């Protein structure tokens, strides 16, 4: 069971909203994330104009649908929007979904009533991200076309001016795309069209009014080198960095040499300055190799052409396995599942280990089925094999199982563990993933939502 | 016996396990990242959408949406799908945004110097990152690989060796550098076997990583580069009995400020590279020909310490440095009457002063011009046709004159000769006021009432030169009181004296960030108290930018920037750092008027009111040919307005009677970047960064451009810092280099010599807990 | 060059 992947089990087209009669198309999608366990998962799907709210139930019906639409928003202002991320009401606990767009203002609503909270000033430009803090559900960050990052606060005691701090001074000099928090609230990824990636860490923010924001000059981490093309993605995977550029057709899996999310956060002066104007990399925490980063892994996503503008996630759980999930501007969805790759190594050693010790005379038994490694051995008086490895073995089969699993070059291309084809022309903008793993949701052009799911009900 | 292909086959085989290494590590840093999966937090004790059913539809809005079911592993849809409608709820929201803009706009207290940039063949960029990254990747195999090998000769240091005697260094190095390598590692490479060998290595490395068929190759020489030993030597960060002292006080004459008198600030030259020129000493001829001149003039010419003193009285052998510390505050005491070594240097070192002094014994007359005269201070005749002083828009900068002679043409007087016309010799050039008679000497104006005015029986020479008045020469005016920014909300003081100090003073009129009253314009300046005609506004601040830095931000922002010293060629620009009068938008019916101003050797813009304008009106200049296309030609309140105002950082809305807001001057970020500087200088030893940082951060933060102050900041500053400076022998005598250097320049009164001496003892003794 | 919009 736990080595399933998703299948496509539903999809939808939303009316077209932006009128031509279909270039709109969903930009977001965010799972509610507050929920408690067990819940039915609800997500926002995020047009130019409109919040589309559904709860996914799981069906013993093959031909039942699974998505119900609760609630749809329009945003009765001129802005379009492509960013949106879930907080909460500070007193009442209420789901609050946060949606911005090319006017640079955060609209605040309350889903469950149809009303308005809020709305944040304040930014000079379009915005393109929102993300919201893992350690404070009151914090959120966005990154605008003003080349700055806003972190806000919609705690009680921040409601006259909720502007926490600003991420300025010459990091970034063109539009931002993504922005993406550390697990423990502290550290900020930034990117976009100048082709810099930016690593940010945040002070403590009093729990008291503040007249001004506190503002941060400085990125402790900055590199321009990892991609050679703008960066419209970013995020973390523990204190690991993923990251995809325009025209490259990757994500990349990369670190910074020496950060530790384990380490004391370091403070605003601590932050390197640009002294010299050829260094394109810059870093607080180098202590191995003489560099600053390493790139580790390419995971491979062929046919994005020139697209940007489209985002990949993880699904990273307690207990579960991790998956990286990424359609591309080719009407694709692809899936890795990052345990394969030990699995895959373990086998692969137990098969050279036994070769060596039998003088290349072993044998091979898939695993998952009712037999053990102990019966197979009362048998001939033998190595076990992955069953999702699919073809001694032949050449072409140990070369299929390699561009998939190995993970021996840093710049090979790791192709996907699954490919999902979409029917029609589809661009991804977005994925997301429920609480419990078992949806998976891709969004894009042509205000289509795509329904994956595994672990599924459905009986005859 | 090794051939190129034996060694060339080794590491083939050594090779194998990068990729092996590259698996491992990969696979253990996803496990660990698996195992410390967070935890979902905040989540809410009930599911807040568990009452909300579906809004399918069985005068409101209302939008379709279309589903269709899929099963199988392909995908397959069950049928064409099913369509429903839904009721819209509509939102609006219920404030605008602010005006557009781009970056952050921080303020600054005064003009800040920029580097050169670089503008980021595509080709070339891509490929030297992929060969960057794969010799990082085989830099820490080099040495274990080499003992593995344990070839005679083939040694990471003989490899570096054998690098710098081959021919691609003559392309790759430059003379000087190749002797700051054979300094480390000379060019004995061993017996013949060694070197054979060491040469056979570096043939087969190329011949294995450095195929040119493939992209991701280094050659062996790009491994060695990295080396902690050999990278500093191409790194051209650096900054560098009277010739023991010249060298002493080599770190303080080079970088040594003669305007705000810190060691990395605003002033100076940046080179195309972003070398540095600073405003130094050594750009008006070093220690010597200022200090020749302080001991000339001493010789045309109390109380003894608590230090067991020499002049009541009068051991641990002495070190190099200490003897070294007594030479030159020797030599740079001078032949004084009132100061001597003894106690200062009793009270550097820790010993008694009775030690140390025990230690110790062990003008061609000039025709003056017809068109200035220096002793009336008084222009006269045809002297807007005889000199540029007064047009900056038109001068070039040389450094101030510090040649023998007289300042004429003959003696190569940059003053006298380098320009079109002669120029006044100003307060850093070597000659005095009685030799030479281009000498400024400051205005003559004295008044119970106002003075040093635009519209004054005899003008202001220095509102008739385009300068401010300076503290120390305009003795009459009070410019001494005026231009000292602790006093710059004395209103009193300010109501009478010199008027021609403002940008000095620092103080700014109250002004409120708002919208534009103009269509098509965004953000306006507005007046938030009422100001006269004449009155001074705001100064125009921001990045000073030469020529082709420029064009590079013009091009790179698909841009406004204030010319200062157009034939010089420095434009200011506050696209980032600058202050609220980058707002001001332009109308050619103005209301305040900008105009280019000499202040103490720096050139600043001021803003001045040429109508009456009242509280809440907005500000308007005519922008004129002050931003030129460089690619092409190549209690205070928020005032009642009809616009939104808004706080410049907050961006929040102002509203009509609140106190108006008024946020200090955040600078850390400045100071951090100015102590950086610093500390990336390779020939600076790290107890001279450490005392060179501790001033600077103090003395930055006090923007000194006149000598008139910098005795009371040096005395707060050895007050602050006394603990401090007698904790660790090496911050007194770094200490004792600066006041050295200041004494050599006469800039340093010998009484505040003394003072500090008795600071000193002080913290000595209180430290004897 | 990079293009936002679908194609
Ligand atoms: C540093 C001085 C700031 C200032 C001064 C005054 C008097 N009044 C002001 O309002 C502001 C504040 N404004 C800026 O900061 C600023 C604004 C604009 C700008 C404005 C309006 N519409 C567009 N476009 C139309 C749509 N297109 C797709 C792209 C954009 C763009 C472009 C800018 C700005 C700074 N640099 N740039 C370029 C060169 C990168
Ligand atoms: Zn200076
Ligand atoms: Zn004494
Ligand atoms: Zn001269
Ligand atoms: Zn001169
Ligand atoms: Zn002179
Ligand atoms: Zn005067
Ligand atoms: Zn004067
Ligand atoms: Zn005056």
């Amino acid at each position: 069971a736990e080595w399933e992947l998703p299948r496509l089990r539903t999809s939808f087209i939303f009316q077209d909203d932006y009128k031509s009669q279909d270039l709109a198309e969903f930009f977001d999608v965010k799972f509610y994330p507050y929920s408690p366990p067990g819940a039915p998962p609800v997500f926002a799907a995020t047009s130019k104009k409109h919040a589309v709210i559904c709860r996914l139930t799981q069906t013993t019906d093959k031909d039942a649908n699974p998505c119900e639409i609760i609630q749809l928003i329009r945003d009765d202002g001129n802005e379009a929007n492509c960013a949106s991320c879930w907080s909460k009401d500070p007193i009442t606990d209420q789901p609050l979904l946060c949606i911005a767009g090319n006017e640079g203002n955060v609209k605040v609503y309350n889903v469950t009533e149809g009303k308005l909270y809020r709305t944040l000033v304040g930014h000079g430009g379009g915005i393109n991200d929102l993300a919201t803090s893992p350690a404070n559900p009151y914090i959120i960050a966005s990154a605008s076309d003003d080349t700055t990052i806003r972190i806000w606060s919609l705690a009680p005691e921040h409601e006259k001016q909720p502007c926490v701090c600003i991420l300025g001074g010459e990091g970034h000099s063109y539009d931002l795309l993504s922005v993406a928090f550390h697990d423990n609230g502290r550290y900020v990824l930034s990117a976009g069209h100048d082709q810099v990636i930016n690593l940010w860490a945040l002070p403590e923010f009093p729990n008291e009014h503040m007249e001004i924001p506190i503002v941060i000059y400085y990125p402790h981490f900055s590199s321009s080198e990892i991609h050679n093309n703008l960066v419209d993605c970013v995020a973390f995977y523990g204190d690991l960095i993923l990251s995809r550029a325009c025209h490259e057709d990757t994500i990349v899996l990369w670190r910074i040499e020496g950060f530790s999310s384990d380490d004391p956060i370091p403070g605003p002066l601590d932050a390197p300055t640009p002294t010299d104007m050829t260094k394109q990399t810059r870093s607080y925490f180098t202590p191995s190799r003489p560099a600053m980063f390493t790139r580790l892994a390419q995971f491979h996503t062929p046919d994005c052409g020139v697209q940007f503008f489209m985002r990949f996630r993880m699904y990273h759980v307690p207990g579960k396995h991790p998956i990286l999930a990424f359609a591309n501007a080719k009407s694709k969805t692809f899936f890795w599942d990052l345990a394969r790759f030990g699995e895959y190594a373990r086998f692969m050693a137990d098969l050279k280990e036994a070769q060596q010790s039998y003088n290349g005379r072993v044998v091979v038994v898939d695993q998952g089925q009712g037999i053990s490694l102990a019966q197979a051995q009362q048998v001939h008086g033998v190595v076990m094999k992955p069953a999702w490895l699919v073809p001694g073995f032949s050449r072409e089969t140990l070369q299929a199982w390699a561009d998939m699993y190995d993970l021996s070059n840093p710049v090979g291309l790791i192709k996907a563990h699954r490919s999902l084809a979409i029917d029609g022309a589809f661009v991804g903008r977005q994925v997301g993933w429920s609480p419990e793993g078992e949806w998976c949701v891709v969004v894009g052009n042509g205000n289509r939502a795509l329904i994956y799911q595994r672990w599924g009900k459905e009986r005859g | 016996e090794w051939t190129v292909d034996k060694i060339a086959s080794a590491l083939s085989v050594l090779a194998e396990e990068v990729p092996q290494n590259h698996s491992r590590l990969v696979n253990f840093l996803l496990e660990e990242t698996e195992k410390r999966a967070p935890q979902p937090r905040h989540l809410s004790k009930t599911d807040p959408f568990a009452h909300m059913k579906s809004k399918a539809i069985d005068g409101v809005p209302t939008m379709d949406v279309k589903f269709k079911q899929h099963s199988g592993e392909y995908g397959k849809s069950r049928n064409s799908g099913r369509r429903f409608q839904y009721p819209v709820v509509c939102i609006k929201p219920d404030r605008e945004p602010v005006p557009i803009y781009y970056f952050h706009h921080a303020e600054i207290r005064k003009n800040i110097l920029a580097l050169n940039s670089q503008l980021n063949p595509r080709s070339q960029k891509i490929a030297k990152r992929a060969q960057a990254e794969y010799a990082a990747t085989l830099a820490p195999y080099l040495e274990p690989w080499l003992r593995k090998l344990n070839i005679e000769g083939c040694t990471k240091s003989n490899l570096i060796r054998f690098m710098a005697s081959q021919p691609e260094s003559d392309d790759s190095m430059t003379p000087q550098q190749k002797s700051n390598l054979l300094d480390t590692y000379s060019d004995d490479m061993g017996s013949p076997q060694a070197v054979r060998n060491a040469s056979m290595f570096t043939e087969a490395w190329d011949r294995v990583f450095n195929d040119q068929s493939k992209l991701r190759r280094v050659a062996l020489r790009d491994i060695l580069m990295l080396d902690k030993n050999v990278e500093p030597i191409f790194d051209n960060k650096r900054a560098k009995l009277m010739q023991k002292v010249i060298d002493a006080l080599g770190s303080y004459t080079t970088l040594g400020c003669l305007i705000c008198f810190s060691h990395d600030c605003e002033h100076g030259e940046i080179e195309r590279d972003n070398q540095k020129r600073c405003f130094s000493l050594e750009e008006i001829g070093g220690l010597m020909p200022s200090l020749r001149r302080k001991w000339a003039a001493q010789i045309e010419q109390h109380p003894p310490c608590r230090n067991e003193c020499y002049r009541i009285h009068g051991v641990p052998p002495w070190s190099e440095n200490e003897v070294g510390t007594l030479e030159w505050m020797f030599a740079t005491i001078g032949y004084s009457q009132t100061l001597r070594p003894e106690c200062f240097v009793g009270a550097i070192l820790g010993r008694p002063c009775w030690d140390v002094h025990r230690k110790l014994q062990e003008i061609p007359k000039q025709k003056s011009l017809p068109w200035y005269d220096r002793r009336k201070k008084q222009l006269m005749s045809d002297w807007a046709d005889a000199t540029i002083t007064h047009e900056h828009a038109v001068r070039e900068l040389f450094a101030p004159c510090h040649h023998d002679g007289p300042c004429t043409a003959a003696n190569g007087c940059p003053c006298a000769s380098a320009g079109t016309h002669p120029v006044l010799c100003e307060r850093f050039c070597l000659c005095t006021a009685e030799e030479c008679p281009l000498k400024f000497t400051g205005c003559a104006c004295h008044s119970s009432g106002k003075t040093c005015l635009q519209r004054q029986g005899r003008p202001c020479i220095c509102v008739q030169l385009n300068r401010e008045c300076d503290p120390t020469l305009c003795k009459g005016c009070g410019a001494r009181e005026r231009a000292d920014p602790e006093n710059a909300y004395d209103e009193v003081l300010h109501s009478t004296g010199c008027q021609n100090v403002a940008l000095q003073r620092g103080a700014a009129k109250a002004v409120v960030l708002g919208k534009s009253q103009l269509e098509a314009c965004g953000y306006g300046l507005f007046a938030a108290e009422d100001i006269e005609e004449g009155e001074f506004v705001i100064e125009y601040t921001g990045e000073l930018i030469s020529h082709d830095e420029g064009v590079r931000r013009e091009h790179r922002r698909g841009s406004f920037l204030f010319t200062l010293l157009e034939q010089e060629g420095i434009w200011v620009d506050a696209a980032i750092y600058g202050n609220l009068s980058r707002y001001i938008n332009h109308a050619t019916d103005g209301n305040i008027m900008p105009k280019i101003m000499y202040v103490n050797h720096e050139w600043r813009i001021k803003f001045t009111a040429i109508k009456d304008i009242k509280a809440g009106e907005e500000l308007f200049f005519n922008y004129g040919d002050n931003f030129p296309n460089l690619t092409k030609k190549l209690p205070l309140l928020v005032p009642k307005t009809t616009q939104p105002l808004f706080d410049p950082l907050s961006k929040v809305q102002l509203l009509p009677g609140q106190p108006l807001p008024q946020h200090p001057i955040d600078d850390s970020w400045l100071l951090l970047k100015h102590r950086d500087n610093l500390q990336d200088f390779i020939d600076l030893r790290p107890e001279e960064k450490e005392f060179l940082q501790e001033w600077d951060a103090f003395i930055l933060r006090r923007h000194i451009s006149s000598e008139q102050y910098l005795p009371r900041y040096f005395l707060r500053f050895v007050r602050e810092k006394a603990d401090w400076l007698v904790s660790k022998r090496s911050r007194g005598e770094e200490f004792s280099k600066l006041v050295a250097t200041l004494l050599a320049r006469r800039v340093l009164p010998e009484r505040v010599v003394i003072e500090a001496t008795q600071v000193l003892n002080d913290a000595r003794g209180r430290l004897r807990e | 060059a990079a293009r936002k919009s679908a194609p």
